[PDB]
């Protein structure tokens, strides 16, 4: 897999994707 | 580009998460003047969606930002700018998808799955307008959403079965209009209440290849109804 | 005035705006100022979050290519939208090498944000070396490993083994020797090194920045742990 690095990137339910 | 490259490269978008390429792409196809299939619709709301969600959460974070309070009339006015700028991308992005929907998807089909998708997308994305607009504007926008989700849920309960995945995720937005849009919390209520009744009471009757997303949408609208019982 | 621009980037950063965040703070950075603290985290945040979308992208778009039949008749357009992501993704790691080279290493005053900037002069080089052939990778990833070093020993001698940048900067310089120059070994005793000396002196750590350095190092072992399979 990947390794790590340091720098990383109530409401109504409507119909989803 | 020929529509079959088109849609190659709107799924190699979405694989890439890249939605506003998707939405391009799509655009395009839509453009043409083609029906679109059920997979081809779906690339086009998937796209939009993605599209336009990261205004909407952006401008529900800028918007409860604005009312923290001891604020500077100074920072205020930046932040209010910044609300007003993706405010009105997400007038345009709404305004293409409707533009989109009245010149070519719902003028052209007169497919009962199609028309009530069309329409139903037109409520969804009018109804995105009305939760960010101001004075008559704001009446127009709740007025015309509730009109297509209105044709929509007639033109569903008089040529789908309840079970119906179309026909569920209809009823969803449009009580999630009903709650959030026009402040009526017991409409909402019956509203989902009804549809999930009637679809739990033909399930032993659905047929097992739309069983997968109706179950889903049927937990959605249990979902909204608990959180709505408080 | 860096104080509206930061205010707008702050707004940015919480509704997840990244562009609109890279705007504010390369206006900022060009302002010619040094950074405070944290302002270069806003930058680092801002950029990362950009050029990210694209290193994932371009890993999916590249997975699907190495996996699809040359004799495909569909594969030129797999090419061609790797090859359009990977130009967006150099355009950006320009970008921010000209702000680095141009700007913050040329001003920067104190040891922790020289060693700040080195480290992401070394990264972002490093990003261009993920997509980089031929003689233009050999330069990218001899350029990544000069900052790499630079600032790890800047780190060394100025900083103590518990400072989140440093620690960082151990776990990308790690990463940088797994994943670039592909020597394992040296990737895990840099990791088990900076992790090891960090637990040793974790009393003498602020607890700030507790949670920040305790993050890194978990990332530290759980790359040490990933790599021993």
């Amino acid at each position: 897999s990947y390794s790590n690095t340091l720098p990383v990137r109530p409401r109504s339910s409507s119909m989803a994707a | 580009m020929e529509k079959t490259e088109l849609i190659q490269k709107a799924k190699l978008a979405e694989q890439a998460e890249r939605y506003d390429d998707m939405a391009t792409c799509m655009k395009a196809v839509t453009e043409q003047g083609a029906e679109l299939s059920n997979e081809e619709r779906n690339l086009l709301s998937v796209a939009y969606k993605n599209v336009v969600g990261g205004r909407r959460s952006a401008w529900r974070v800028i918007s409860s930002i604005e009312q923290k309070t001891d604020t500077s009339d100074k920072k205020l006015q930046l932040i209010k700018d910044y609300r007003e700028k993706v405010e009105s991308e997400l007038r345009s992005i709404c305004t293409t998808v409707l533009e989109l929907l009245d010149k070519y998807l719902i003028a052209n089909a007169t497919n009962p799955e199609s028309k009530v998708f069309y329409l139903k997308m037109k409520g969804d994305y009018f109804r995105y307008l009305a939760e960010v607009a101001c004075g008559d504007d704001r009446k127009q926008t709740i007025d015309n959403s509730q009109g297509a989700y209105q044709e929509a849920f007639d033109i569903s309960k008089k040529e789908m079965q309840p079970t119906h995945p179309i026909r569920l995720g209809l009823a969803l937005n449009f009580s999630v209009f009903y709650y959030e849009i026009l402040n009526n919390p017991e409409l909402a209520c019956t509203l989902a209440k009804t549809a999930f009744d009637e679809a739990i009471a033909e399930l032993d009757t659905l047929n097992e290849d739309s069983y997968k997303d109706s179950t889903l949408i049927m937990q959605l609208l249990r979902d909204n109804l608990t959180l709505w019982t408080s």
